């Protein structure tokens, strides 16, 4: 689950460590600036067949 | 029957020209061979009174694309009655 | 309000025409004839402390662009001097800018006491003119010996860089400081 | 509501308002639970956006 | 060509007949450090991969997609052309570019910058 | 003996003849001992802290990378 | 020993080669070649923020400090002339201290967006702070910050990251040839921009984005695109131009 | 003698006419000697004069200690084409010290002349004076009587009827603390940033303009005039072995009557604090503590203050050097954390942001000392002051850092017990008030 802040922003910057750290390459994450100025991700999906809810 | 002894012992005892290259340390005691006088260092190494490694762990393998001698397979030994680990290892090739 | 960074403002612009003085121009050529005329460059301080003066104590992107030309040298290599050194006043400042005393050789006589009242009786936030600019408050550093301990600085901009001085008074009061800021609102300059 | 997207949605918050020059923006109310913390220096006419959490600070007065 | 271990080593006899390159990767621009050098490659042209109408993802057909990334690492270039002669692959070494040490001393920044000379 | 069983009091069951039965009684009482190193280990538990500090190769802890600048440089070139 | 990276030394006359010793090892250089390339060559690397093989040499950042025995003070490898027979050894205790001392100072200061930082990767600030550098800092305080300025479409700028290196300095002032970039202020709080609203306007400025180690200048169109263990680099030329 | 190095009899100074009792721009000048017999003293040789100030026995003054007969000798003997010039560190620089001022304001033609024999020594070519940017009047009264100077003959082609010639100029800073340091000088005199470079490119082999430079201080040179004239032995047997010259004091402090005469400058504190400024205010009862020299000292408490000299070597004996020989004594009815700490905010205020050591540590020791001088640290923060200052000094480019780091660490040396009463103070009313 993708949990976001109180006030309605997503929680998720596109650090992209969950993907680089996640055993199972279940994790694809692609990013871009949005025109408001910060960074967020334009697609973040998981491969629920792939994950092994391992927790990484 | 510790790692220095049985140095000591596999040094003096062993024939020369079997063990191409030897190694002492914490990790592990290693025995590098030529591919040739293999049956004979192990045949020696299960029989005598003093170094009677009866169980072979299990049989290695390494692929090093780098070297001549590509392939190194890494045969572990273990004594029982002595409580001590040796590691015997080769060099091989594809063909 | 010292900031590194100019956000551009109707009083000061790059594109404000900005010369020294017809009279200057001696000053200008005296000051440039003491060093190699390659070195042009070593001039940068005096003539930065020269066209200071003559705007009125605070120092515009305009002139510094005009130092700039004059010694043959990028801008920037002008905005890094002027920022660099703390008696360019960069924002607009009075006629008659009031200082205060030091902090390590002066404070230990108790001289927080008389800054209270500067900053307190008929002053106004510091760094900031009054209605019309006639005096301002800043920081300053001591001569040396603070053999007395209060002391406030004054820097004559009103008359130019004919009349520039910068006198120091020392024993400064909270009445003192009031007779000495009348005195230089009326005009005439108090001694030291 | 889920008609609002989160970039439209969190410019509708009113900026904080902050007596000092710097700031630290730690995410949540527990520090722990929020994004690392951030220093802003808020300096200028417009409001400092926070990177992590995308919410902005305005200086009032010293 | 000596390409006998390529029909001892098993793989399909297409993949037998491709051409790589043998070059030592650079080092990165945006990092100073020297740690990743002195290390060659086999970089398989591996260039076919298309997107899944799906989910975007990023397709292969080629076994060799990262196999002279991943593994595969030699330490010397006589190694890695030992190996394509070996494996029977039309290799192609590309020589490495090196860093030339120029003399430069700290007290460079303060010189005469001429006398003043009428131009 | 790698981890604390030197500390630790318990038996090592061993059979008489090679026969299947023989394995059971032995599992049965390797059950037997196994309990009763349990029981020792949660009488001994020491404190302190879980994760090792000479090296690094523990994460650190999250109250801490989120303040700390060595501690998220850490916590990335790790993860 | 190969020299690091394989550098090839340039011997204008073998009859001038002094010779150092690093750590029980000598080695030939010529005239010239300051204690970090004598170190270069002698196959052993020095940690470095600000020296840059193409630009000037600067001292500060004091990260590249050697031993020298003959020397009261640890000094400067990246511009401190080789001598006929120096000490220059690194492994001593006092090196250690140093770097560490220095690591520490440098990251005093650094915000925590490592996360949200485009050089997070391969950012030259945090690989030579595992590798060079004690863990668990003691700073607790606030750190300081600064503004984010602006400076052309093409040259992203977070300036809350900058440690004060000079090096963007430096190449604007040689390599570029257009000085528009330099050092502004005193001490703590020196912000490193124009003082006005114009933009980096040069031919080859956006090679600023890859001298910068860390994540202060970054590449605006390519910003929070993709991060570095994803992208696959491949070696080819250039088109474009004729200087291929 | 050699029992007590003390007494001066009002005719063994040198810097007469310190309170402008006459007129010190020309006649005064000329009467107390100064460009008398000047035509001999430079054509007598260049050599002669660097023999001079070795045998002389002359020190470092103003700054580190330094022989300054050795370091005039390091210019070049044949010139490559590249002048040679002089800057005087007019600048007086770090607050509390006015030796410079003074002798500007009452001595000009001492110093100006100092200048000329100062270059003629070292083959020199041109004179640039580095005056504060915050010293208008004194740099207008130097500037006039350069003038005259000028009028006279003294200086310029054919200076003081000799073949050689000369020029002095006048260059004035704009306040900056670091513009004091010798190369800094240079860097900013050059018209740029006064960001001070690396050390191996000694200013004796590339200094201003990249030509051989030397850099002396105010008063360093000012004794030249008085060296030849009044011969060597007329001072240099004034100290001990290297020890001499008369070096000035400017004593300050919370002590009545603060006096500025020269005196030996192999003084006891304790004499040189009750004879000529009166007596500690309160008396030697209260005595917390002693600076020797400007606030680029470590600290000296009264343990150890008394029975000591003012000389460079026995005072480095006492880990605590003399720098521009300007104290600043401490009564007991003033807290010494708060004046470090103020001390620790002036170095972070004063440090030009080059080096990393220096740039933020010179931060994070004010932001210790402003957590430790309201008690808000715990106990073991104290060995890590200690290890940053540490960390800070010997790494840095210039000596500003350990000018930073010095006192916060003669302070944990020499007060530790103070911090903990403090911290202990703290604890009490932590657990107290609930
Ligand atoms: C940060 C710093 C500031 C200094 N400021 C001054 C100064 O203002 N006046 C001075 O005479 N020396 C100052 N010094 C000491 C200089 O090194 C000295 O002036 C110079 O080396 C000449 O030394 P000399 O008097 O032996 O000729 C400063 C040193 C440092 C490190
Ligand atoms: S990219 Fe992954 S690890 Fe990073 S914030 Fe988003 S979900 Fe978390
Ligand atoms: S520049 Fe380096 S240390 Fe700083 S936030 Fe970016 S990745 Fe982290
Ligand atoms: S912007 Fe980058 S190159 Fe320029 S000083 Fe900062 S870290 Fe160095
Ligand atoms: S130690 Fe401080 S004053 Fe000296 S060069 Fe470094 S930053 Fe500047
Ligand atoms: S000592 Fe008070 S102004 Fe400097
Ligand atoms: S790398 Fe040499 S001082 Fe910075
Ligand atoms: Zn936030």
């Amino acid at each position: 689950a993708l949990r976001r802040y109180p006030t309605g922003e997503e929680r998720c910057i596109a650090c992209k460590l969950c993907e680089a750290v996640c055993p199972a390459q279940a994790i694809t994450i692609e990013a871009e600036e949005r025109e408001d100025g910060s960074r967020r991700t334009t697609r973040y999906d998981i491969d629920m067949t792939k994950c092994i809810y391992c927790g990484f | 029957m510790d790692n220095q002894f049985i140095f000591k012992y596999s040094w003096e005892t062993l024939p020369k020209k079997w063990v191409k290259k030897m190694e002492r340390s914490e990790h592990g005691n290693r025995f590098d061979t030529n591919t040739d006088y293999l049956f004979q260092l192990l045949c020696f190494l299960k029989l005598h009174t003093y170094t009677r490694v009866q169980v072979l762990i299990d049989i290695c393998g390494v692929d090093y694309p780098s070297r001549k001698r590509r392939f190194e397979v890494v045969y572990n030994l273990l004594s029982t009655r002595y409580n001590s680990r040796i590691r015997v290892q080769t060099s091989a090739d594809e063909v | 309000t010292a900031l590194n960074y100019h956000l551009d403002s109707p009083d000061n612009k790059p594109d404000l025409p900005w010369e020294f003085s017809e009279a200057n121009q001696s000053k200008v050529k005296e000051i440039l004839s003491y060093y190699p005329s390659n070195y042009k460059q070593s001039a940068v301080i005096p003539l930065l402390d020269l066209a200071q003066q003559q705007n009125g104590g605070w120092l515009p992107v305009s002139a510094m662009n005009a130092v700039a030309k004059v010694i043959e040298v990028a801008p920037i290599r002008v905005y890094e001097v002027a920022t660099f050194y703390s008696m360019f006043n960069r924002a607009k400042v009075g006629k008659y800018h009031l200082l205060v005393c030091g902090t390590t050789p002066c404070m230990i006589r108790g001289s927080r006491d008389i800054e209270s009242a500067l900053l307190d009786h008929l002053g106004v936030k510091r760094g900031e003119v009054t209605k019309d600019g006639l005096f301002s408050v800043g920081e300053m550093e001591c001569m040396g010996c603070c053999v007395n301990a209060p002391m406030i600085t004054v820097a004559d901009y009103s008359n130019g860089s004919e009349g520039y001085t910068y006198n120091y008074f020392e024993d400064v009061t909270p009445e003192k400081v009031v007779e000495i800021v009348e005195k230089l609102r009326k005009g005439e300059k108090p001694p030291h | 509501r889920s008609k609002k997207s989160p970039m439209e949605l969190i410019s509708e918050v009113p900026p904080i308002k902050v007596d000092g020059r710097i700031v630290a923006c730690e995410g949540d109310t527990n520090p722990a639970l929020g994004h690392p913390i951030e220093f802003i220096c808020l300096d200028l006419n417009e409001p400092a956006i926070c990177k992590y959490c995308g919410l902005r600070y305005v200086q009032d007065h010293h | 060509k000596r390409g006998e271990i390529g029909k001892v080593s098993g793989i399909p006899e297409e993949h037998l007949s491709r051409k790589v390159i043998i070059y030592s990767p650079a080092r990165t621009a945006t990092q100073s450090g020297s740690g990743k050098l002195g290390k060659w490659k086999i970089n398989f042209v591996s260039t076919l991969k298309w997107e899944n109408p799906l989910m975007g993802w990023t397709s292969t057909g080629d076994p060799y997609a990262n196999v002279g990334d991943s593994a595969l690492a030699f330490d010397s270039e006589e190694a890695a052309k030992s190996f394509a002669e070996r494996h029977g692959w039309d290799y192609k070494v590309k020589k490495p570019n090196t860093p030339l040490l120029k003399v430069k001393s700290y007290s460079d920044n303060f010189k005469w910058k001429g006398n003043p000379q009428p131009e | 003996p790698y981890d604390v069983y030197d500390q630790l009091d318990f038996d090592v069951p061993v059979g008489t003849r090679g026969d299947c039965y023989d394995r059971y009684c032995i599992r049965i009482e390797e059950m037997r001992q196994s309990l009763r190193i349990i029981v020792q280990c949660l009488n001994q538990m020491p404190s302190g802290m879980i994760k090792a500090d000479d090296r690094k190769l523990c994460p650190p802890s999250r109250c801490r990378m989120k303040l700390s600048m060595e501690s998220l440089i850490h916590h990335f070139e790790l993860y | 020993r190969n020299p690091v990276g394989g550098a090839r030394v340039h011997f204008s006359n073998p009859e001038d080669a002094i010779e150092v010793f690093v750590d029980g090892y000598a080695v030939k250089v010529p005239k010239g070649f300051t204690v970090l390339q004598a170190c270069e060559v002698a196959g052993v690397d020095i940690p470095r923020f600000c020296y840059h093989s193409r630009l000037s040499i600067a001292g500060n950042c004091r990260m590249c400090l050697v031993e020298v025995e003959k020397s009261p003070k640890p000094v400067a490898s990246c511009a401190m002339p080789a001598l006929p027979g120096m000490k220059i050894k690194t492994d001593t205790p006092i090196a250690k201290k140093a770097r560490e001392g220095v690591m520490e100072f440098l990251l005093m200061n650094h915000p925590l967006d490592c996360p949200i930082c485009d050089q997070g990767g391969e950012c030259d600030l945090q690989d030579q702070s595992m590798a060079f550098g004690s863990d668990r800092g003691r700073f607790t305080e606030m750190k300081r910050s600064v503004v984010d300025k602006n400076l052309g479409p093409l040259v992203k700028t977070v300036m809350t990251r900058c440690i004060q290196c000079t090096r963007c300095v430096r190449f604007a002032s040689e390599v570029a040839g257009v000085q528009d970039l330099g050092i502004l202020g005193r001490g703590s709080g020196e912000e490193i921009g124009t003082y006005v609203e114009k933009l980096m306007t040069s031919e080859l400025s956006g090679n600023v984005i890859d001298i910068c180690p860390v994540g202060a200048l970054t590449s605006k169109p390519f910003a929070f695109k993709a991060r570095n263990w994803e992208l696959k680099a491949t070696e080819t030329i250039d088109v474009s131009d004729a200087v291929g | 003698e050699k029992t007590h190095f003390g007494g001066l009899k009002d005719e063994d100074r040198i810097f007469t006419n310190l309170y402008g009792l006459h007129d010190p721009f020309l006649k005064g000048a000329m009467k107390r000697g100064d460009w008398h017999r000047t035509k001999d003293l430079v054509l007598k040789g260049t050599d002669w004069i660097v023999n001079e100030m070795k045998k002389s026995g002359l020190r470092g003054r103003g700054g580190a200690g330094f022989p300054s007969g050795l370091k005039w000798s390091f210019m070049p003997k044949v010139s490559d084409g590249r002048p040679s010039y002089l800057v005087v560190n007019a600048d007086e620089s770090e607050p509390g010290t006015c030796k410079d001022r003074e002798i500007m304001r009452h001595d000009p033609h001492k110093l100006l002349e100092g200048c000329l024999i100062a270059g003629v020594g070292m083959r020199a070519s041109a004179a640039y004076i580095y005056i504060r940017g915050e010293y208008v009047n004194e740099r207008l009264n130097l500037e006039k009587a350069r003038r005259e100077a000028y009028a006279a003959g003294l200086l310029g082609k054919n200076a003081c009827g000799s073949g050689y010639d000369f020029e002095v100029y006048i260059h004035f800073g704009a306040g900056a603390y670091i513009c004091g340091e010798e190369t800094a000088l240079l860097e900013s005199l050059e018209g740029k940033q006064g960001k001070p470079r690396l050390k191996p490119p000694f200013p004796a082999n590339a200094g201003l303009y990249g030509c051989p430079t030397t850099v002396t201080n105010v008063e360093t040179v000012a004794v030249s005039p008085t060296i030849l004239r009044r011969g060597p032995e007329w001072f240099s047997s004034f100290g001990r072995k290297n020890n001499a010259g008369t070096k000035l004091f400017c004593i300050s402090g919370h002590v009545n009557k603060p006096c500025t005469v020269e005196e030996e400058m192999s003084i006891p504190l304790k004499e040189l604090i009750e004879r000529h400024c009166g007596g500690v205010r309160g008396g030697w009862d209260n005595l917390l503590a002693i600076i020797p020299g400007g606030s680029s000292v470590p600290l000296i408490p009264k343990n150890i203050c008394e029975d000591v000299l003012m000389d460079f070597d026995a005072l480095k004996a006492v880990q605590s050097g003399l720098g521009t020989a300007a104290v600043i004594v401490m009564d007991k009815s003033t807290d010494v954390v708060d004046a470090i700490a103020r001390l620790s905010y002036f170095y972070k205020h004063e440090s030009c942001g080059q080096c990393t050591p220096c740039r933020e540590g010179t931060g994070w020791l004010w932001m210790i000392m402003e957590r430790m001088k309201v008690g808000n640290a715990k106990l073991e923060e104290i060995d890590m002051l200690q290890e940053v200052t540490k960390q800070i000094e010997g790494h840095t480019i210039c000596a500003l850092g350990d000018a930073a780091a010095w006192p916060v660490q003669g302070l944990i040396r020499h007060f530790r017990p103070e911090l903990e009463r403090r911290i202990r103070e703290r604890a009490e009313r932590e657990l107290l008030q609930a």
